């Protein structure tokens, strides 16, 4: 499952154009939230790294295989923020059902 | 070097020197053109 | 459904840029002339689309003049045939689609006009049919008034096969052999089927000129307008 | 509009003037490399549903023959 | 700062002068 | 939905149930003269004719 | 003096083929077939329409060099 | 046929076979239940629109 | 002037993303395409009579007297189909690339979608060949689907018992003033789009880089309009009648039907579908659905992920899902028999299948593969 | 919602003065004739046929066997009458009340304006009358005053010799087009 995964990612394409995972999420709500919540040094890594990304989409390249993203390198950092957005929602969300 | 100083520098020359070519490119077009069309049929 | 398909034949517009052969309209207009229009109309075809196409003015102005045409309530207020005009269409071979009934077994001859444009693969088709009154084989039999052409739907056509060998002369006096007169009838009936033929493709390749000029221009124009980001260099300085 | 459109630091950007540079530089020195290379990332997911789109046409074709071909048993 | 590092090179974008300016 | 499958959310459905059938109850009374329904409109004494 | 469509030339000229005369044979064993069995509906217009096929496509290859 | 109210009006008349092969067709086993002779004032005399009712 | 703002804003200084590729000049092609099907609608208009007896005539002196007649009436039914091939790629990147969770500019673009195809399907009816009649009784036949004013809908539009001359004229008034709805709602269509700005074919957020749309995307949009207008005039000069039907050019004959009755091939998919469905009604609604299925698209994204750039086996399941609309076009086409009728009841069944349940699914898998679900 | 803030600021709240009269009615009325006209106008374009030889035939028949045709008619012919009653107290409230210092709403005002005025005459010449024909003509011919170019674009107009059904066609398609870009 870990080499598949690997295999997986390699196919998904995005770590040739040097993103990590969590710069590929969908900007939702919650999304935008967990993203103004980040710190300004992550947060101009992610803006540079999305900049970067769609040059390199505008002139159809990709990055050179020794810069690209290693699996086991990406860093989740979008998700500790992420979950707590989402923990946060559901919490207000239930007081109001009840 | 001197054409663009000259007829291509200036927007007016600019807009001058495509309009008077247009007139007469449709000449030319035109007539290499049926040219072609009858060497074919 | 099922039916005999039509070959390819090569004909001299099959090309892309090919044009009509003029003559083989005008030797196809005799035909017609001499045999398809006892039965076939043309109703969307006069005869002063034949100038500039087959026949010349005077040539078009006797070839109208040779037959009569009823037109218009005389002052006494009755009808009158008289000889017909440039402007006038070519004649019906019947009053109404009844008598073409009564007089055609109760098959109805189609309207020729755009038989070529009405019939899926026409040139080819009408060719076939016209050259294709084989025998019917073994099993099947037709009655009367129907002939077993296998391209024709169901392959039992009204039609009676119209073209004998040496069925007219041609005044250019090439050999009236049926084949000859049949591809010539399907030039002419495509050109009825469409008169532009000839003025369309020469706006195809001013067309195609055209484009093989513009496109690398405009492309270049383009290129040029976006060569700035396409060359643009992006670098991150955090401060760090 | 452009001015609040988005926030972003220290991400300096170098760029040149059109009539400086080669409008077509290394067109198909490169192209021709690229244009292959994104192939190569892109065939195994589009190109086999359009072939098993082809073996249906053909095979519907061809069986729909064989169904309107006569049953030589039939008849005799 | 600001002059730790050069223009990148545009070498392969840069044409091969006043004088050309005027064709190009 | 998880946050429609609610206390209040049922409660405040249930104090807007009225309302709702009167709005339907409006457009069926509305499609029925409307449309000049006959099926429905011949039950009507006087809107009969 | 009769005067010769070429069509005809060309038809027993392609007629002299291979799956031009497969399909011949096949039609005439097929109309035999209908002329033996007395009481039948088995016609023979699918061998029919095969040999037409073949020969009318190789008419057609080379019919056009022949016509004015 | 004559097209009677812009619609194909078919009138038939029909064989002894026709006839007798209809009526044989089964009332309750026909997609739609209508014995022959209840579409037919005359067994020899059939008349119908020509819509299908498919379209 | 306050309009050159309004000029402005949405066309010379509005932030577009620099990355979009050349898909994103399919819809300004439409729009062109609008234009000029309304230019040369407008000259077939000046000479076209909507009257039975005088419209084949009509549309007879239009090629042949009316001068370069031919080419106008060529170019309008060629450009029709220009449309509906912009159309189809336009409604494909919309797709692929998530774009419908704009949700309000993918639903003005279907109700586009629907206006279209009732226009064409009008103007199809309109030069009254045997194919346009045969074909409008056929889908007005549709309607009487309906399960209890099916009848009644079906004769008021016909305006009599059968499509007779009633139709044609109101067929021919209605074509005439749906293209400029169209138009007013593809002004709609551009307003609700601008209020978000457009996507970007990595589906991530283009606001660190966005250029000007003047210089940029004016000369890529006229470039992608000239590549359209060859592809249109060798369409119309070299092969006006591959993608039309010959049994158009006889008149129309209520007495004589044709062997084999089609809609013109962009209709075909949905005609598939509804010859596979055994009940009328259930084709019927199928047959809606299977345009309406695409408004239902954006309630079905269950992706963290915008665009199908990073996203391989729902690239998989939607090249899938092009190559059985290619399917169920061929299918259309083809006649009742053995084993076309398998394949369109299977390749409805597929299509339902992908769009409904095997992308949601596949999605939730992408989402498990990056450790985000 | 960016539809309905158009409304809200142009339909809703739009700050208005709170002593305009009557008369600042009659744009408004304009408006809705428009769509009066565009309605009736497309209900008449369901049965007329632009052919000489039948639409006075089809102008008759809307009248006698469409059901309620006549009334669809006659408010097409009265409405247009209303039309240009509205339109000529709007012009004559914007001359009164120096509302002409407006200038590009005045000057859009007199480009609709000569767009009304075509699409009427045209209309009127739609139904084939014996009046139609000869006012046709006669404006038509108005266009030949042109110096130079004059018999060229009447004819060009014309589509022939003399106005003959050339025109009437075109100018069913041109009256029919012309109220649409009135509403643009
Ligand atoms: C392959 C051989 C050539 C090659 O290798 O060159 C490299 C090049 C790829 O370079 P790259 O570095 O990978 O990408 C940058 C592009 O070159 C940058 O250019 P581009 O290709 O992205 O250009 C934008 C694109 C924009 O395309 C459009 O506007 C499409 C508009 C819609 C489709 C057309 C309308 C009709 C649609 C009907 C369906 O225009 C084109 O697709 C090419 C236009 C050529 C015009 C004629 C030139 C002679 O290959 C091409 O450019 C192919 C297109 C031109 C041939
Ligand atoms: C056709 C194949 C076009 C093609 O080149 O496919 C590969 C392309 C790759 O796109 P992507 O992976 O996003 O990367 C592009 C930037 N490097 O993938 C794409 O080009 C994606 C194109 C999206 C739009 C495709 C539309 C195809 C036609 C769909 C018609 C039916 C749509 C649904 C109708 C209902
Ligand atoms: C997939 C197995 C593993 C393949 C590994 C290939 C080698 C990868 C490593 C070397 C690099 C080779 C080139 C890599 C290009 C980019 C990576 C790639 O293409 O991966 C394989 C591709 C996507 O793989 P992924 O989405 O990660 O997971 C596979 C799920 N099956 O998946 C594929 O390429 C195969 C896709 C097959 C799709 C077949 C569809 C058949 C059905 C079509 C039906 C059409 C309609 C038919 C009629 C319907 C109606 C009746
Ligand atoms: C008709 C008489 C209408 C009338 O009542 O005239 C007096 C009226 C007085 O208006 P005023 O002095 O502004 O005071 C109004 C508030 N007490 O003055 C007015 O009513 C002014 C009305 C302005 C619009 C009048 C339009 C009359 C018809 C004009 C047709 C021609 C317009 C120009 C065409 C070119
Ligand atoms: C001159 C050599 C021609 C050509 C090129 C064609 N015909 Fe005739 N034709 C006649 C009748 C009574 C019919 C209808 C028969 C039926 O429908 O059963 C036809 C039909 C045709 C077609 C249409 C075939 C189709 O598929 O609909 C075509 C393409 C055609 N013909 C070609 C009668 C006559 C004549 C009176 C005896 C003669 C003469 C011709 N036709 C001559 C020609
Ligand atoms: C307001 C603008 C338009 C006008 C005035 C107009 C007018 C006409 C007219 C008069 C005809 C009949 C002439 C003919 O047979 O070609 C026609 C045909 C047609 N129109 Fe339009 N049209 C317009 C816009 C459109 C649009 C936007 C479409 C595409 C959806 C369209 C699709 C068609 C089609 C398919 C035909 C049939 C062409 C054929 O005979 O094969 N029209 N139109
Ligand atoms: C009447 C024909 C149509 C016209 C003229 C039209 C016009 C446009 C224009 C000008 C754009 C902006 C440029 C672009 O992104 O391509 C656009 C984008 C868009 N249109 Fe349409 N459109 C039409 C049909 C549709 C339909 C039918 C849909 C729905 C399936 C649709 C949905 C969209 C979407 C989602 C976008 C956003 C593109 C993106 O950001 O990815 N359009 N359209
Ligand atoms: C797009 C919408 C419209 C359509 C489809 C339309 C269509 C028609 C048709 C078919 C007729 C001939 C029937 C008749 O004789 O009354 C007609 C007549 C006429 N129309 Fe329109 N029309 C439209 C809008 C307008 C507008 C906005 C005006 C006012 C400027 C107008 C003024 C007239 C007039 C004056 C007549 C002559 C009525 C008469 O016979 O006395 N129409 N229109
Ligand atoms: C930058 O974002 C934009 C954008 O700002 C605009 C206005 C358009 C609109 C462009 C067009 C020229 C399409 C025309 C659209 C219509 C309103 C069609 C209506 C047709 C008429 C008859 C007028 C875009 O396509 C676009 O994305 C590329
Ligand atoms: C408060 O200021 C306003 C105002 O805000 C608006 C929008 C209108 C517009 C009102 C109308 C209902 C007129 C309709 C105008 C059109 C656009 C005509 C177009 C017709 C169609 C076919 C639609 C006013 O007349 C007006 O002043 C009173």
């Amino acid at each position: 499952l870990d080499g598949f995964r690997k295999w997986y990612y390699n196919a998904a394409g995005f770590n040739k154009l040097g993103l990590m995972r969590d710069d590929t999420l969908h900007e939702t709500e919650d999304v935008k939230e967990a993203i103004r919540r980040l710190p300004e040094d992550l947060y101009n890594d992610r803006m540079f790294r999305i900049k970067r990304a769609l040059d390199l989409t505008m002139r159809h390249q990709i990055l050179p295989k020794d810069q690209w993203t290693k699996y086991e390198e990406d860093k989740f950092y979008l998700e500790p923020y992420l979950k707590e957005v989402i923990r946060e929602r559901k919490e207000r969300e239930e007081w109001a059902k009840k | 070097s001197r054409l663009y100083s000259l007829l291509f520098r200036r927007t007016s020359t600019f807009a001058l020197t495509i309009a008077v070519g247009a007139l007469f490119f449709e000449r030319a077009f035109d007539q290499g053109a049926d040219a072609i069309y009858e060497h074919i049929n | 459904d099922l039916e005999l398909h039509p070959p390819s034949y090569p004909w001299s517009h099959r090309g892309l840029l090919s044009s009509l052969d003029h003559t083989s309209i005008r030797r196809g207009f005799q035909v017609y002339k001499q045999v398809c229009s006892s039965c076939h109309s043309m109703d969307y075809v006069a005869y002063r689309h034949l100038v500039g196409v087959c026949y010349t003015e005077e040539e078009a102005k006797a070839l109208a003049e040779e037959v009569e045409v009823q037109d218009g309530p005389n002052d006494d207020g009755e009808m009158f045939m008289r000889p017909g005009k440039l402007s006038d269409y070519f004649p019906k071979p019947y009053p109404n689609p009844e008598a073409a009934r009564a007089a055609n077994n109760g098959a109805l001859p189609p309207d020729l006009s755009y038989i070529v444009r009405a019939r899926h693969g026409g040139e080819d088709y009408v060719f076939s049919l016209l050259t294709g009154y084989c025998e019917p084989p073994t099993g099947v039999s037709l009655r009367e008034g129907l002939y077993f052409n296998p391209y024709f739907p169901g392959q039992a056509i009204g039609m009676a096969p119209p073209i004998y060998t040496e069925v007219l002369e041609y005044d250019d006096g090439t050999p009236a052999t049926m084949s000859q007169v049949a591809k010539d009838v399907a030039t002419f009936l495509r050109w009825a089927s469409e008169p532009e033929h000839d003025h369309r493709k020469r706006m195809g390749l001013k067309m195609l000129l055209m484009m093989g000029l513009l496109l690398p221009l405009t492309y270049a124009m383009k290129r040029h307008k976006w060569s700035v980001l396409k060359s643009r260099k992006l670098a991150y300085r955090p401060p760090k | 509009e452009f001015g609040n459109l988005a926030r972003i630091r220290h991400v300096i950007s170098y760029s040149l003037s059109p009539f400086e540079q080669r409008a077509f530089p290394s067109y198909f020195s490169k192209g021709i490399p690229n244009v292959l290379r994104r192939t190569r990332e892109r065939i195994l997911r589009v190109a086999p549903p359009f072939v098993v789109v082809y073996l249906i046409y053909t095979w519907g074709n061809q069986e729909f023959e064989q169904s309107k071909r006569k049953n030589p048993a039939m008849y005799e | 700062s600001h002059t730790d590092v050069k223009v990148p090179d545009f070498s392969d974008y840069r044409r091969a002068s006043k004088e050309s300016s005027e064709a190009r | 939905l998880s946050r429609f499958l609610g206390p209040r959310y049922r409660e405040l459905a249930r104090n807007w149930i009225p309302t709702a059938g009167m709005w339907g109850t409006v457009g069926a009374v509305g499609l029925v003269w409307a449309t000049d329904w006959r099926l429905i409109l011949d039950w009507v004494p006087y809107i009969n004719g | 003096e009769e005067l010769v469509d070429p069509l005809t030339t060309v038809r027993e000229h392609c007629e002299q083929l291979e799956k031009c005369v497969k399909a011949r044979e096949r039609l005439e064993l097929c109309d035999n077939r209908v002329s033996s069995r007395s009481q039948t509906e088995e016609d023979c217009t699918e061998e029919l329409f095969d040999f037409l096929h073949a020969r009318d496509h190789c008419v057609a290859h080379k019919l056009f060099k022949n016509l004015k | 046929a004559f097209k009677w109210r812009g619609k194909p009006l078919f009138v038939r008349h029909r064989t002894k076979k026709e006839i007798d092969q209809e009526a044989a067709v089964e009332v309750s086993q026909l997609r739609d239940p209508q014995h022959d002779l209840d579409r037919v004032k005359k067994p020899e005399w059939v008349i119908l629109i020509g819509v299908c009712t498919h379209l | 002037h306050p309009l050159f703002k309004i000029i402005n804003h949405s066309f010379i200084d509005l932030p577009a993303p620099s990355n979009i590729s050349s898909w994103w000049n399919f819809g300004s092609l439409l729009g062109v395409c609008l234009m000029v099907q309304i230019i040369t609608g407008l000259f077939l208009a000046m000479h076209y009579t909507s009257d039975t007896m005088t419209a084949f005539s009509s549309v007879t002196h239009i090629c042949r007297d009316v001068n370069y007649g031919w080419l106008i009436r060529y170019m309008h039914a060629n450009g029709a189909s220009m449309f509906f091939i912009c159309l189809f790629l336009h409604v494909g990147r919309g797709l692929y690339y998530g774009s419908y969770t704009f949700m309000e500019t993918w639903n003005i673009g279907v109700l586009l979608l629907f206006a279209v195809m009732a226009t064409a399907f009008m103007g199809y009816v309109l030069p009254w060949g045997q194919m346009s009649f045969w074909g409008a009784t056929v889908i007005t036949n549709l309607l009487s689907a309906i399960p209890y004013i099916g009848t009644t809908l079906v004769e008021w539009i016909w305006g009599g018992f059968s499509v007779d001359k009633a139709t044609l004229t109101r067929f021919f008034a209605f074509h005439f003033i749906l293209p400029f709805i169209i138009a007013a709602l593809a002004i709609v269509h551009l307003l609700f789009l601008h209020e978000t700005g457009s996507n970007n074919p990595t589906g991530l957020n283009s606001d660190a880089d966005k250029i000007p749309f003047h210089p940029y995307y004016t000369i890529k949009d006229i470039l992608g309009i000239l590549i359209m207008f060859l592809i249109l005039m060798t369409l119309v000069l070299f092969f006006p009648d591959m993608l039309g039907d010959p049994d158009n050019y006889m008149p129309a004959n209520p007495l004589n039907t044709p062997p084999h009755i089609k809609p013109e091939w962009y209709f075909l998919f949905a005609y598939a579908i509804l010859r596979s469905i055994p009940n009328k009604l259930g084709g019927v609604l199928a047959l809606i659905l299977s345009i309406l299925i695409l408004a239902l698209m954006p309630f079905l994204h269950t992706s963290k992920q915008r665009s199908l750039m990073f996203r391989p086996i729902t690239q998989i399941l939607y090249w899938i899902l092009v190559a059985n609309l290619l399917i169920l076009t061929w299918i259309g086409g083809q006649p009742v028999e053995h084993p076309f009728i398998i394949i369109g009841q299977l390749a409805s069944i597929s299509y339902f299948s992908i769009i409904l349940i095997l992308m949601p699914i596949s999605g939730i898998i992408e989402d498990k593969m990056l450790k985000l679900y």
